[PDB]
RNA sequence: GCGCGUGGGCCCCUCCUGGUAAGCAGGACGGGCGAGGCGGGACGAUCCGGACGCCGGGCCAGGGUGCGCCGCCGGGGCCCG
């Protein structure tokens, strides 16, 4: 018939285990989502002397 | 090479001789300062406030079961992490406020120079390598910490009485004090309300004294 | 049991370089509880907070008593029903020893406990102005009266194992 | 809670204040915004386009991107056992310059001012560490007049 | 005849670890079994329970497996076997196995009385002269 | 008794033995583990935890790799703890020694009409223990195939490949397919 | 990286919703039992102390100290627990 609809006792404890993990630190740097524009500007500026790694 | 350890044995034993003989004048020095900058004071019909406490001995009273989890936290960077452990911290605010939040698992005061000496000779351990050694010896307090400039076992009793600038180091190298049963009487009510938790002053001693 | 005088004052500021001190006498256990009576006191009659102020010094007051006095103590105590205000006169030797006296007979018959009670003020009284009859009585030049417990050498009997010959006369 | 649409639980969150309904003041949009600049993100009600939801507002991030019309801002979420950066993008009026950095800004010129005239004038350098306030110290303050204080009687 | 002098053996239980509930019941052997059951008295080791086998009750290493005459056991079957006892093993001695007949064990007593190694059953099937 | 959970993050497990059933590999990471301990130097403990590594952890470096590898540093020892394997791509490989623990038939010709020296970490133990003049150089970890299929494809920052054919459109047509 | 069990929970503390209430139902922080020996609460799963290898000595928590039943006295007040 009925059972429990919802808890959270345990769950912080459950999170905190090994938990409350900082989130990498590539993607505090990603280029995901910032503007098409300057990321085409960066690539041409470091398409440029010593930056440039085209050969 | 294999030779110099004697050479070392007699340093550390020079500085241990004469660090005694002055300690021990400078302790005696401040009970004749005291009382004659009171006297100076009353005089005047003023009162000589005295330095507000700058270490702490703090000795946790209650055991590992149920206990909170910001409390766990706060007594494991105390490095209480059982019962009848005692540890020394430095009064700051910082140290201050967090013995407030965890006060009813601990009491604490502040130790005599006397109780200082017992715990660190009878009880003392080192820490070495992440190692329990026994403190039997002033060749490891020189060891370990020279560094610090603290050659001698009075030269150890010294920092922590007057916090001095090597009392983290200095601390850290004792091994959380574990001591015998405490007597206690109500562990549940402060030393305010008649129980034992909490600030007991002059009186941590005393409690100390059977525990060594 | 003890007697101290708590001087304190609220912590220096740039409007109160130099702040009022205030004096209370205290009769406590220890100097860690009489210092704790200090700061519930300021911090509701002077609105100074233990952490906003500082305990300039705790002394303690001995005092000499090899002669019987009459201890007057004005005391506020809360009940199941609420503070209630209270005059009780002890004779002892020393304020100290009359304090105990009053806190024995406030728990035992008021049922009030040490930090239910806060103390007025404590003041010898003579015996022309006792207002007490239980110390009136034993003011008096001259008290006879027999042994209040003489049965209460029973104390002896604890020893004996109870297997003593004869009954003991009292 | 049994509708979770966008803006729910938002009554007093994003209700503007007693007397400050109304339009943006213009240095909203005129103050200068840099990438990886610290900002605070306080929702305003009045502007309904690039609205960062109720659990954006209070929260302190970094400018990711500088665009037109828009800041993208990364905040840390913790959902569960993992924080998250999660890279919001937010109108101008929902965003303001933070000064959680400012102290320890105001702190590394003066460390640096202490040490410049350590250098030169005065060459022994004061500790430039903050100190946790300590535990004060002697002094003989005059008694001299200490008002007598008693317990008073109780009233009611 | 005589071993190496050693240090006092000491037993931490002299009994042997009885399994629960195997003297109330003839099918349930007294070979130790952990007790595995949820409403289990002596898992729970509640007071009054039988003890549990833990490895706490372990004897020193320097004088396990020690019989009580002071030597270890070399369990012997023949007399080449007697070359393990005589490669200086002063502090071990000889069992003779239960198999060997006691016509091989007087050969392989013999053996042993030149070399001095103790032999532990050394009365054993010496039943008068066949 | 005492709490000892508060601040530990618990023992975490590492190779400190080879499990190679092959004597040799036993033996050598013997031999330089006894170095590192007599001489505490960084070459000998990398070495010494490389020989414990897996096979899947130890990748093969080709004879073009080690060629582009010490294009610069020609005199330095190139010293790899797995197979040197040649690279026919490579039609003309410089001269170089190496010292690894096998070198594949093609890779041991070619290195010697070289002029090059094979040399082999008993080679290696006897000539240059401690590592002086030597480089330790690594084969790519992840180049393994399953490697590639690690992830959740179906995710939508997963970058990974479904492992299987698949053969369908939900889900894979795109990021609003599904 | 591989994978297992689990996805009926229930109690305590405090904060709550519906209900006349319930050893009732439904939630929240922490803790506990579950899966925690042991001493006490006469008895009890969760209470109060204490969280456990095998032992010897010492200390003493909580809770007590007429006798069953280990361990108590001294002082002040009250009095048909």
């Amino acid at each position: 018939a009925k059972l429990k609809n919802h808890t959270s006792k345990n769950q912080n404890r459950k999170d905190h285990r090994n938990g409350i993990k900082k989130p990498k630190k590539s993607a505090y740097t990603s280029h995901k989502g910032m503007c098409p524009k300057y990321l085409r500007n960066l690539r041409r500026s470091r398409a440029n002397d010593p930056r440039q790694s085209l050969r | 090479r294999a030779t110099e350890k004697e050479k070392r044995a007699a340093l550390v034993k020079d500085h241990a001789v004469k660090s005694a003989q002055v300690y021990a004048r400078y302790y005696i020095d401040l009970v004749e300062s005291e009382k004659k900058a009171r006297e100076n004071a009353l005089k005047n019909n003023q009162l000589y406030v005295p330095d507000e406490p700058k270490v702490y001995l703090v000795v946790r009273i209650r055991g590992i079961v149920g206990v909170a989890p910001k409390v766990r936290t706060i007594l494991s960077l105390l490095r209480l992490r059982q019962i009848n452990n005692a540890v020394f911290m430095r009064c700051n605010k910082a140290t201050l406020n967090a013995l407030r939040i965890v006060d009813h698992y601990v009491t604490y005061g502040e130790p005599t120079v006397e109780t200082i000496r017992n715990l660190i000779y009878k009880r003392g351990f080192a820490k070495v390598n992440g190692q329990r050694i026994p403190i039997v010896d002033n060749n490891l307090i020189d060891e370990q910490l020279s560094k610090h400039n603290i050659l001698c076992a009075e030269d150890l009793v010294h920092e922590i009485f007057t916090c001095g600038s090597s009392f983290k180091e200095a601390n850290n190298f004792l091994w959380p004090f574990q001591l015998n049963s405490a007597a206690l009487k109500d562990k549940r009510n402060n030393f305010a309300e008649g129980g034992d938790f909490g600030y007991r002053g002059k009186y941590i001693n005393e409690f100390v004294a059977r525990m060594i | 049991m003890q007697k101290y005088i708590v001087y304190g004052r609220r912590l220096p500021s740039e409007k109160f370089p130099e702040p009022e001190v205030f004096r209370m006498t205290i009769y406590a256990p220890n100097e860690i509880v009489a210092k704790s009576r200090f700061w519930y006191h300021l911090k509701s009659l002077k609105k100074i907070k233990r952490t906003h102020g500082e305990i300039l010094d705790c002394q303690h007051i001995e005092e000499n008593g090899d002669f019987v006095k009459n201890f007057g103590v004005l005391l506020r105590y809360r009940s199941r029903v609420g503070q209630h205000n209270m005059y009780r006169e002890v004779r002892e030797t020393t304020s100290a020893r009359a304090m105990d006296k009053v806190y024995s007979e406030m728990a035992g018959q008021c049922r009030a406990r040490y930090h239910d009670i806060q103390i007025i003020n404590v003041k010898e009284v003579a015996d022309e102005d006792v207002r007490r009859e239980k110390v009136a009585m034993f003011t008096q030049k001259g008290v006879r009266f027999p042994h209040p417990c003489p049965y209460v050498h029973v104390k002896r009997a604890a020893r004996t194992a109870r297997f003593q010959d004869r009954a003991p006369h009292v | 809670t049994h509708s979770q649409g966008y803006r729910c639980k938002t009554r007093y969150c994003f209700a503007r204040k007693f007397r400050r309904h109304g339009m943006a003041n213009l240095t909203t949009y005129n103050r200068v915004y840099k990438l990886g600049q610290y900002v605070n993100i306080k929702v305003n009600g009045a502007y309904h386009k690039g609205m960062p939801h109720r659990y954006y507002n209070g929260r302190t991030g970094t400018i990711f991107n500088i665009g037109p019309r828009a800041l993208g801002v990364q905040i840390q979420k913790r959902v569960r056992g993992r924080i998250m950066l999660k890279r919001i993008n937010v109108r101008l009026e929902h965003v303001h310059p933070s000064d959680c950095r400012k102290n320890h800004l105001e702190r590394v010129a003066a460390n640096d001012a202490a040490r410049r005239l350590a250098k030169e004038t005065g060459q022994p350098v004061p500790c430039l560490k903050r100190q946790n306030a300590l535990p004060r110290a002697a002094h003989v303050v005059s008694i001299a007049s200490a008002i007598d204080i008693t317990p008073l009687k109780y009233d009611g | 005849i005589h071993p190496l002098p050693h240090k006092i053996i000491i037993k931490k239980r002299k009994n042997k670890f009885i399994r629960f509930q195997s003297e109330r019941f003839v099918r349930v052997k007294p070979s130790w079994r952990k007790p595995r059951g949820i409403d289990s008295p002596m898992r729970h080791q509640y007071r009054g329970q039988r003890p549990m086998v833990s490895i706490g009750y372990g004897s020193d290493k320097e004088t396990r497996f020690m019989l009580p005459c002071g030597f270890f056991k070399h369990r012997i079957s023949t007399v080449h076997e007697l070359k393990t006892l005589f490669m200086n093993n002063k502090t071990h001695a000889a069992q003779i196995a239960h198999g060997v007949s006691a016509r091989s064990r007087k050969q392989i007593l013999e053996e042993a009385k030149k070399m001095g190694v103790r032999v532990l059953n050394a009365d054993a099937k010496l039943r008068k002269e066949e | 008794g005492i709490d000892l959970k508060t601040g530990i993050k618990k023992r975490k497990v590492e190779r400190k033995e080879p499990k190679s059933p092959n004597p040799y590999i036993r033996l050598l990471h013997n031999a330089f583990k006894v170095v590192y301990e007599n001489t505490g130097e960084d070459f000998t403990k990398v070495l010494t935890k490389r020989l414990c590594l897996s096979k899947t952890n130890r990748p093969v470096l080709s004879v073009s790799r080690l060629a582009h590898l010490m294009h610069k540093r020609e005199d330095k020892i190139a010293v790899v703890a797995s197979t040197v394997t040649n690279d026919e791509r490579l039609v003309t490989i410089p001269r170089m020694t190496i010292c690894a623990l096998k070198f594949s038939a093609t890779a041991r010709s070619r290195i010697e009409k070289a002029g090059g020296r094979c040399m082999s970490f008993d080679e290696l133990l006897a000539e240059k223990p401690t590592g002086d003049n030597c480089v330790l150089l690594q084969g790519r970890r992840s180049c393994r195939a399953v490697c590639k299929k690690f992830g959740s494809p179906g995710r939508p920052n997963s970058h990974v490949k479904p492992k299987g054919e698949h053969k369908g459109r939900r889900g894979a047509r795109g990021r609003h397919s599904w």
